């Protein structure tokens, strides 16, 4: 449940490790386990979400770049990892329902991001969602 | 140099920003400069704060006296806030 919403924040942190450095995913992966307190962490569905973002990511882009108003390389690197995390959700977990990938997305975009950040997720995922699960459940 | 003087052989980097796109090129400026010069890379990451501030941690290991050097040289935009550790 929290452990959940837990690996999303770290994943989000992860993420954002993977895009500046330009690091191995996995070396990525290994050094925030081994190094952070993850005590409270889901970790096999950090892991699933890392490598799940990480080895289709520009299919995640691709569910996402009709509904930019800009180039996906305009976009905040938070920004970028939230809503990748959002989409491999919607797209790849069943087991997630719709309205938590959305929630769960705005939650992130608060903690990490400015404060319109959250505003402009929405937005994105509120286009993008539907698209991915037209009956929205 | 001071890195021979050093048990640990880490850079810690912590910026504070208003904008996030200033922060994230502030970053990315970071990383690249430690590679380089042929350092490593751990993070970089961005920690949750309920303010309008952006955070971001980054630690470079492996690094070389070119490091150091390439380091001291940088500037960052202004609206971007640094602190430097060689702990
Ligand atoms: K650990």
């Amino acid at each position: 449940p929290a452990a959940r919403r837990r690996a999303r924040e770290c994943a989000v942190q992860a993420l954002y490790s993977w895009q500046l450095s330009q690091n191995d995913i996995a070396d990525v992966e290994y050094q925030f386990l081994a190094e952070q307190d993850v005590k409270d962490v889901d970790v096999l569905y950090f892991r699933e979400l890392l490598a799940g973002v990480a080895t289709n990511t520009a299919y995640l882009d691709g569910l996402m770049k009709p509904y930019l108003s800009r180039l996906l390389e305009e976009l905040g690197q938070v920004e970028k990892a939230v809503l990748r995390i959002a989409l491999y959700e919607l797209s790849k977990r069943s087991d997630v329902p719709y309205k938590v990938a959305i929630n769960e997305a705005i939650e992130l975009a608060k903690s990490f991001g400015a404060e319109n950040s959250h505003k402009f997720v929405n937005g994105v995922l509120d286009k993008a969602a539907p698209v991915i699960r037209p009956n929205k459940k | 140099g001071p890195l021979g003087s050093m048990q640990n052989q880490r850079i810690r980097i912590r910026l504070k920003a208003f904008d996030h796109r200033l922060i994230d090129q502030a970053t990315a400026e970071i990383v690249e400069t430690a590679k380089r010069t042929g350092a490593q890379v751990r993070g970089p990451i961005p920690l949750p704060t309920r303010s309008r501030t952006h955070l971001r941690l980054v630690d470079i290991v492996e690094p070389t006296e070119k490091t150091v050097d390439a380091l001291m040289r940088l500037d960052l935009a202004a609206g971007v806030d640094v602190q430097i550790s060689l702990g």
